[PDB]
């Protein structure tokens, strides 16, 4: 079988502009485990990005955690990009800090 | 050092208990076994044992303290062929492979209800003036002193089983080249009975 | 109640040589151990403060263990080929878990010991730890081999046993940071989505242990059908974050409450919109 | 700690 | 279980240099399997053991020994130039987790030189008349004497069948030279049996000791008979 990953991408502490934080790109549900994920800033590839050990679910779906130590901005815009054998398309999400 | 068991001989007489004991080092150890190996034979399984506690199978029984790092195996009603080399092993942690300890040496003693000790000559089959000597029937307490002399042959003991009549007897031989070497003699470096039956050949 | 859970994944990789295999290791929900056969390492690593206090005899005992569970994992993913007659072409995944639970008195209440094929139930010990659940045919074969070779004694000897010990043994020494209740601290955020209708985001954050329940009510009846709630994620700092949504029709807002149950809160909390 | 168990399937 | 395991030769003498190797074998689909040596006062010593096909490891006297697991069933031990230190029993066995079933074992002898190979002599002795007098039961004594290496195997047969109820054979052999490690052997058993028995004159009593030395592929050099693989008996009838 085959499981296309769920999205999340939020803060680790709500984010107050200048306040350094920790941005998160949280994927699970997603079988098999091979599986592409970068974190962009205004579409742009950043390349310190760290990611928890594979785990998985009761369902034996898998989950990740990739962060990075950033400082928000007004101004930035910060996105997730994921690809997996399930989508046709890399899938995009933005950061809604206002969530 | 890693299985520890005493050589024994430990000797106990047949329908009393036996207590097989190995110590082992690593405190992780998760499996633990007896294995029984007669003379010339290979080891065969007795018990197996994971959990602290007691495993019972037949008149066998195993105990495990993992605190104490210490195993033993019971024989109850112990029996004359239970007479063999009893083998402690360990799986230490993450091992893929058994250490055997160096083995626990048991004799069960039969009980001789009727001890009839005696020392007979026996003659070659096919003619000649060649000899051997028997001591038998002596009590299981009677051990057998091997010989003092190089051109002298004493054997052990041997329990011997006469399965039909249930009955069983010791026997030790001795034979030499010596014109001198007789009967009467052979056994003397042996504490034989007072009593023992000498007849002339 | 406590929990220890062992996760591995095992992942052949057709042209790259040797399988993948990651092990992890939690007590309730903070991982404590880690082993990854790509990285430098090659050893069991410690992924919380209070697991680094153990000395070399742990660390040499669990990497051999877990480098013996890697070598067992190589051999079951071919086993598994032959079994549903697979080529090596294909990437497969082989799952496993086990651990145990223990009560607020620190003893057994149950154990796991179950496996995954390409993310399909394989097999499993039952909660009686004296049987086994085969999924399927393949799965079969392997329970005749595991009943015939007595493997559930074993097994249930670690789960009831040795499992208990180590969990008890980490309560102990770890206690700061596994003994604790972090309360959530909950908020909550109004979005119109429509000039007829907006959204009501219920949060809460910072919470650990992760289990927890967010309930909508309108007028004192959970909105089980019209709840949107998304799925537990770790904040990254040990901690957990969570929210539930409704669509309430604009100037009807006051109507809803969000009702907070979590084991680091004395009296369930319940929350409104403040405009 | 680790299970040393050594079954295959 | 240790019916399933099987081991080859059973008994094998070579010159110091010569090449064999052990064939264990398991038809239970066991994942591990094990080499071990057994010496005196040492106990059993693991060689190399194996977690599957084509897969092995050193145990802790790995040293002058190899191995191949090419085959599942199959654990061959390879001695490449056999020293006088591998003179040992080996045994193999197998598990499907860490449960262990032996083979029969593989004697091994290393010589120097095969002219200190030497078969048994075999005499029966008679019970006495004493004996059958005071206990009414009377002891056979077989001796196997003169015989290296210690590769015998001490059978009775009574009437052409052979008897295991009523036979002691000694545990272990006598060295007559003691001092020396190419020392030949003697080896005792007894029959005995009810005096009725003996003096029933239809009864045939046959000590037989099956000896295991040398082959045809073997060379022979010496004056005496070539001590190859041989049975040698002596035996006895009934007699009032
Ligand atoms: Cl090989």
């Amino acid at each position: 079988i085959q499981r296309t990953p769920k999205i999340q991408v939020y803060s680790r502490h709500p984010a107050e502009n200048g306040k350094s934080n920790f941005l998160n790109c949280y994927v699970s549900g997603f079988h098999p485990s091979d599986i592409e994920v970068d974190l962009l800033k205004n579409g742009e590839r950043i390349e310190k990005v760290e990611h928890s050990d594979l785990s998985f679910s009761k369902d034996w779906s898998f989950y990740l955690l990739y962060y990075t130590e950033f400082t928000p901005t007004e101004k930035d815009e910060y996105a997730c990009r994921v690809n997996h054998v399930t989508l046709s398309q890399p899938k995009i999400v933005k950061w809604d800090r206002d969530m | 050092k890693e299985v520890e068991q005493n050589s024994g001989p430990l000797s106990v007489p047949e329908g009393a208990i036996a207590s097989l004991n190995c110590t082992y080092s690593d405190r992780g150890s998760q499996s633990f076994f007896w294995y029984r190996q007669y003379s010339g034979k290979s080891p065969e399984l007795i018990m197996s044992i994971y959990s602290n506690g007691d495993k019972e199978d037949g008149r066998f029984t195993a105990q495990l303290n993992k605190a104490s790092q210490y195993v033993s195996l019971l024989i109850r009603d112990s029996q004359p062929s239970d007479s063999a080399t009893y083998l402690c092993a360990v799986r230490g942690t993450g091992r893929r492979a058994l250490t055997f300890g160096s083995g626990t040496r048991l004799q069960v003693q039969p009980n001789i209800q009727n001890p009839d000790p005696a020392v007979y000559q026996l003659r070659d089959s096919k003619s000649s003036d060649k000899s051997v000597c028997l001591f038998t029937d002596f009590d299981s307490q009677t051990n057998v002193s091997q010989s003092k002399d190089s051109d002298v042959y004493i054997t052990d003991k041997c329990v011997l089983d006469m399965r039909s009549m249930d009955f069983k007897s010791n026997s030790a031989v001795a034979w030499s080249n010596k014109s001198d070497f007789a009967c009467a003699n052979a056994f003397n470096n042996s504490i034989i009975p007072e009593d023992t039956f000498f007849p002339s050949p | 109640s406590h929990s220890m859970r062992y996760f591995f994944t095992s992942v052949s990789r057709p042209g790259r040589g040797e399988p993948r295999f990651i092990a992890v290791g939690y007590v309730d929900d903070t991982q404590f151990v880690r082993f990854d056969s790509d990285a430098a390492s090659q050893r069991m690593e410690p992924r919380a403060p209070w697991i680094e206090q153990e000395g070399p005899e742990y660390w040499d005992g669990e990497t051999r263990k877990v480098k013996a569970h890697s070598q067992t994992h190589r051999v079951d993913l071919g086993t598994l080929r032959g079994y549903y007659n697979q080529s090596e072409a294909g990437s497969h995944t082989v799952q496993r878990m086990y651990g145990c639970d223990v009560g607020s008195d620190w003893r057994f209440l149950r154990g796991y010991h179950q496996y995954a094929y390409d993310g399909k139930d394989y097999i499993a010990l039952k909660e009686d730890l004296r049987s086994w659940t085969a999924a399927d045919m393949a799965a079969q074969t392997t329970k005749h081999k595991w009943e015939a070779a007595h493997v559930a004694e074993q097994l249930r000897a670690y789960l009831e046993g040795t499992c208990v010990e180590w969990l008890r043994r980490y309560l102990e020494n770890g206690k700061e940071t596994l003994q604790r209740t972090d309360a959530p601290k909950t908020h909550m955020t109004h979005h119109a989505v429509s000039d007829h209708e907006a959204t009501l985001r219920c949060w809460a954050l910072s919470f650990y242990p992760a289990e927890i329940t967010l309930t909508w009510q309108r007028d004192g009846e959970d909105q089980t059908q019209d709840t949107e709630l998304v799925e537990t994620r770790p904040a990254g700092d040990g901690t957990f974050q969570k929210w539930a949504a409704v669509v309430v029709p604009s100037g009807q807002e006051q109507r809803y409450t969000c009702h907070v149950q979590h084991e680091g809160l004395p009296k369930p909390l319940t929350l409104r919109w403040e405009p | 700690g680790l299970y040393d168990g050594m079954e295959h399937l | 279980m240790n019916a399933g395991v099987t081991q080859t030769p059973k008994f094998r003498v070579l010159k110091t240099g010569q090449s064999m190797t052990l064939l264990c074998a398991q038809d239970m689909n066991h994942d591990y399997m094990y080499w071990y040596r057994q010496d005196p006062g040492m106990g059993l010593r693991l060689i190399h053991y194996s977690v599957g096909e084509g897969t092995t490891a050193k145990g802790e006297v790995p040293d002058g020994y190899n191995v191949s697991r090419l085959k599942k069933q199959n654990f061959l031990l390879g001695l490449e130039s056999a020293a006088p230190s591998q003179t040992s029993v080996y045994f193999c066995a197998s598990s499907f987790t860490d449960t262990q079933y032996f083979g029969p074992g593989t004697r091994l002898t290393v010589l120097e030189d095969l002219k200190n190979v030497f078969p048994p002599e075999v005499a029966v002795f008679e019970p006495s008349e004493a004996e059958i007098s005071h206990t009414q039961k009377a002891t056979l004594v077989c001796l196997a004497t003169g015989f290296y290496p210690d590769h015998v195997e001490l059978s009775w047969w009574v009437n052409g069948k052979e008897v295991h109820s009523g036979v002691c054979t000694d545990p272990q052999p006598l060295k007559e030279q003691p001092a020396l490690n190419d020392s030949r052997y003697a080896l005792s058993s007894r029959l005995r049996v009810s005096a009725t028995f003996w003096q029933d004159p239809r009864n045939h009593f046959r000590c037989q000791v099956q000896f295991y030395g040398l082959s045809e592929n073997d060379e022979w050099t010496q004056d005496r008979a070539k001590p190859v693989t041989q049975i040698v008996s002596a035996e006895a009838w009934g007699r009032a």
